[PDB]
């Protein structure tokens, strides 16, 4: 473990996520570089930084999951997009 | 290459500049007109910056040809967009691609 604000986290998080599937087509390696970042969310805002973050960005990020775990389950590659359409929208909230 | 081709002009001065925010809205299709993405169905200006390899070619080299106010089609082949291995479930391999993008303001 080591200290870094969720901003940070979330944001080259993102950045590297999409490069693996947008760029390379690696949707195996997306979803690596996606469901630490996912984890630390569910286990508990700790400061009142990673709080606020939560609050303005938490549901979003919780909503992008969902529509990965549709894809998991139906192959559909739409869900997929909806997933990522919600992604785009909190990184560029976080720059 | 890419081909562009006015639908409705602009004041033919104020181009984004490489480095600026590019607000667009567009339609894009498959050449026969299948409809696969348009941010006017959301109702949501796609924005993104100008340089920064984020967007295909086509569209780097398309849009930097616009100027605000400008709506034009895009004819992008293959090679300035998704190549032979396209984008897999919504864009085919060697895809001549159609996009209908206005641009509504630099940022
Ligand atoms: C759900 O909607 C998707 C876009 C959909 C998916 C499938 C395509 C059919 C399409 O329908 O767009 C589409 O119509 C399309 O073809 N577009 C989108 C509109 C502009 C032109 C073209 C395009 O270039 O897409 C792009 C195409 C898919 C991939 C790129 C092609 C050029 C190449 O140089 C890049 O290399 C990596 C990848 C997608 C984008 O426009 C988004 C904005 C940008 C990226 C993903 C990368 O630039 C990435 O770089 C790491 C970034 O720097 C971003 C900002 C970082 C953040 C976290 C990621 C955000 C995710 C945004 C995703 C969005 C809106």
């Amino acid at each position: 473990r080591v200290a870094i604000l969720w901003h940070e986290m979330w944001h080259e998080g993102l950045e590297e996520a999409s490069r693996l599937y947008f760029g390379e087509r690696n949707v195996k390696g997306m979803f690596e570089v996606l469901e630490p970042l996912h984890a630390m969310m569910e286990r508990g805002p700790q400061t009142l930084k990673e709080t606020s973050f939560n609050q303005a960005y938490g549901r979003d990020l919780m909503e992008a999951q969902e529509w990965c775990r549709k894809y998991m389950k139906s192959g559909n590659v739409k869900d997929l997009t909806q997933a990522w359409d919600l992604y785009y929208h909190v990184f560029r909230r976080i720059s | 290459g890419v081909q562009v081709e006015t639908i409705s002009p602009g004041d033919g001065r104020t181009f984004p500049k490489r480095g600026q925010t590019c607000v667009v809205h567009y339609t894009g299709m498959l050449e026969d007109g299948k409809k696969f993405d348009s941010s006017r169905d959301r109702n949501k200006p796609f924005k993104f910056m100008l340089g920064k390899q984020e967007v295909i070619r086509g569209w780097e080299e398309g849009v930097a040809q616009m100027s605000v106010g400008q709506r034009a089609k895009l004819t992008i082949s293959p090679d300035y967009a998704y190549g032979a291995t396209g984008h897999p479930g919504i864009i085919p391999p060697h895809a001549t691609l159609v996009f209908d993008v206005e641009l509504l303001k630099l940022e």
